[PDB]
RNA sequence: ACCCUCAGAAGGGAGGCGAAAUAGAGCAUGAAAUCAGUUGGCGAUCGAGCGACAGGGCAUACAAGGUCCCUUGACGAAUGACCGAGACGCGAGUCUCCAGUAAGACUCACGGGAAGCCGAUGUUCUGUCGUACGUUUUGAAAAACGAGCCAGGGAGUGUGUC
RNA sequence: CGCUCUAAUUGGAUGGAAGCAGGGGCGAGAGCUCCUGUGGACCGAUUAGUGACGAAAAUCCUGGCCAUAGUAGCAGCGAUA
């Protein structure tokens, strides 16, 4: 769940900004957001035998 | 009272003609800067060669002017491809260790820069020895 | 800070600063530009002018909008910047002492280096319509002087 | 003021392009040229045409400006300086070292380019660059 | 610490400590954007994808590159003469012989020379070509879309089955 | 070609490692390497592996910064001080 610990929302198309979660003027949960998710992070469900 | 570099400063190699030939060939015909397509424009993009991939690159396109693109027809010489602008074939050494087996009539010798300037010392004087020439010499007063 | 930006023979030269002084940078620069080369003393005697008005400093590079003055000479725009000035009278104060304390003659001295940087900005907000607030702030200037024997 | 020209040409009864034609090549091989009796210089046709093309020019314009000669004076040296790149360092130099004057202030006798002779006695169907500046409203100061 | 300066527990100067203060308090290192000062080049008559490739100016401590220029000569691919002689054509000019000769890029040798001199680097001038980049599109310099600049961040991953 | 960490083999460093700055050389190129200065403690190569591995772009994210500009505002309200 790291990164997804947030309830940001995008203002979408309106105020010149890109649509983004943010939160509190932060943007976020999505990957390419500084404190956002990992995309694709080594997951422990994986068969390292 | 003046400065001297250690070791066989002025020793030239010795090549075939074709070999001699082709290494001034090398130095005749040279070759375009290959530098990355509007590396000149924009202060984020680097030198580093990257390939015009865009579908209407002018580079990419070939258009004259644009620089060129790199293609293996640009190639040196086999023959003399990666020799020292001296001609000799360059080896890496970092001890003295790695002198053993080296032909100073065909290569030199370069010390890693890591190396230390005690350890470079008896390097230099065994390199000099057998006759091998130290691209990287230290200067000394003599 | 800085640190002087120019190499000083100990024996024939003296040197001051200013630290993190709140007033115009753009002044500073302006006013640097013209006492540069002058003695400590024509220095001191031409600021008075400017704080006085009687002495204009040219602004040849933030002149924006800045009313030309006719004794600026081989250029039009600038002003009469005080408070810069004033602080640029606090640093030949030291500057001068210093070198008198060192057996030189403080005002004979010329100014052979002297040069103001930009050494960061004091922040502050100003509310704004709209339920916004811009930036407000406030330069952070130093500068440095050195005296050098004529 | 003076002008050392290497070349001075008599375009009195000269075919004015053909002249301007010469002159530009040799400028631009370092001649130094001096067109002389501009106003007797001649251009081909019918003259209520050539006029028209000539005020045409004369009224043209705007803010940016569209400066023509009215004078044969020169232009005959606006002719010369449309078959030069006078915006280009050599282009300039050359029409900078080409003068076009009217009458002959100079003590010699210009020589007439070969090819640019207009015969009186063959040709009814020409004008004068001092008719045409008269015409253009120019004062005849020559 | 002491001293000097200053309205001054500020700051500044000098000074002491330490291998180091350019380790003196968000105090290891200290990039880019960017600012001040300064150096080289250009510069108040001249034109705009900013450059690539050539070639000239000016500039350059050492090191890590050492070549470069002119006489002559040797070799000499494709190409390839002048002149002279003879013969055609109204003429521009052509043919035949001289002759595939002289010439001919690169490379080498002799002799002489260069050390800002050759390379290279900075900038600038000349020549040729040249209306970014990525995307959307039949068609983009586009009066179609994206970005003020820089740094760092930013997209084929796991399980099961075939 | 380059990046991380693992392993075997094998090397460099306080007689100065990594990094950074300017500069020299090699490679068509990804990129490799040397010199000088700074730095003051770590760094490689080969082979087999490992992957949270390569950015100019997304009105991309965060931080920092320039021009804008010494510019607009610091006048307007029946309370002109
Ligand atoms: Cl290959
Ligand atoms: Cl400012
Ligand atoms: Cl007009
Ligand atoms: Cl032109
Ligand atoms: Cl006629
Ligand atoms: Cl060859
Ligand atoms: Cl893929
Ligand atoms: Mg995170
Ligand atoms: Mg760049
Ligand atoms: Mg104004
Ligand atoms: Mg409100
Ligand atoms: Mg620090
Ligand atoms: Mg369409
Ligand atoms: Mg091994
Ligand atoms: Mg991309
Ligand atoms: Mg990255
Ligand atoms: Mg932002
Ligand atoms: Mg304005
Ligand atoms: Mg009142
Ligand atoms: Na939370
Ligand atoms: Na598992
Ligand atoms: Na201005
Ligand atoms: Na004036
Ligand atoms: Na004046
Ligand atoms: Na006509
Ligand atoms: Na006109
Ligand atoms: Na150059
Ligand atoms: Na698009
Ligand atoms: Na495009
Ligand atoms: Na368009
Ligand atoms: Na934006
Ligand atoms: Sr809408
Ligand atoms: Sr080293
Ligand atoms: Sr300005
Ligand atoms: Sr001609
Ligand atoms: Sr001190
Ligand atoms: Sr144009
Ligand atoms: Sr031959
Ligand atoms: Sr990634
Ligand atoms: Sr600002
Ligand atoms: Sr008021």
């Amino acid at each position: 769940y790291a990164g997804l610990r947030t309830p940001a929302e995008s203002f979408g198309s309106g105020r010149g900004q890109a649509h983004v979660p943010k939160q509190d003027g932060r943007a976020r949960r999505v990957p390419q957001a500084v404190k956002g998710r990992s995309a694709h992070p080594p997951k422990t469900e994986k068969d390292r035998s | 009272t003046e400065l001297q570099a250690r070791g066989l400063t002025e020793k030239t190699p010795d090549l075939s003609d074709e070999d001699a030939r082709l290494l001034t060939q090398r130095h005749r015909v040279g070759k375009p800067q290959f530098n990355r397509q509007d590396h000149h424009k924009k202060k984020r993009v680097s030198t580093s060669w990257r390939k015009p991939r865009g579908q209407l690159s002018k580079q990419r396109r070939g258009i004259k002017g644009k620089g060129d693109t790199v293609e293996a027809g640009f190639r040196s010489p086999t023959a003399v491809r990666g020799k020292h602008p001296s001609g000799f074939e360059e080896v890496r050494v970092h001890n003295v260790d790695d002198l053993e087996g080296v032909d100073g009539d065909t290569e030199a010798v370069r010390i890693a820069s890591k190396v230390g300037a005690r350890k470079r010392e008896r390097i230099e004087e065994e390199a000099e020895d057998a006759g091998i020439r130290v691209l990287n010499p230290t200067y000394v007063e003599v | 800070g800085i640190s002087y930006s120019v190499e000083a023979d100990p024996d024939t030269t003296a040197k001051a600063m200013l630290r993190e002084r709140q007033m115009s940078f753009k002044h500073s620069k302006a006013i640097a530009r013209e006492i540069k080369g002058k003695t400590a003393g024509e220095a001191v005697d031409y600021l008075e002018a400017v704080i006085e008005g009687d002495q204009p400093v040219p602004f040849k590079q933030h002149n924006s909008g800045v009313g030309h003055k006719s004794k600026v000479d081989g250029w039009d725009a600038g002003r009469y910047p005080e408070k810069a000035s004033k602080a640029f009278l606090d640093l030949l104060e030291n500057a001068v002492g210093n070198a008198d304390h060192q057996g030189f003659d403080g005002e004979a001295m010329t100014i052979k280096h002297v040069a103001a940087h930009k050494v960061g900005e004091q922040q502050g907000r100003k509310p704004r319509a709209m339920g916004r607030a811009s930036a407000w702030n406030s330069p952070q200037v130093d500068v440095e002087l050195i005296l050098e024997e004529p | 003021a003076e002008f050392d020209a290497d070349v001075i040409v008599d375009a009195r009864d000269c075919i004015m392009g053909r002249v301007a034609s010469q002159v530009a090549e040799q400028a631009l091989d370092g001649e130094t040229v001096a067109v002389v009796n501009a106003e007797r210089a001649v251009i081909t046709g019918r003259e209520e045409q050539i006029v028209e093309k000539y005020e045409k020019r004369v009224d043209i314009g705007n803010d940016n400006g569209y400066f023509y000669p009215k004078r044969p004076d020169g232009i005959f040296k606006r002719t010369i300086r449309g078959m030069l790149p006078h915006k280009k360092q050599r282009g300039r130099e050359a029409f900078e070292s080409v003068r076009v004057y009217l009458g002959n202030p100079y003590d010699e006798d210009g020589e007439v380019l070969d090819g640019t002779s207009l015969d009186r006695l063959s040709n009814i169907k020409f004008v004068t660059l001092g008719e045409i500046s008269e015409t253009l409203g120019a004062n005849k100061t020559w």
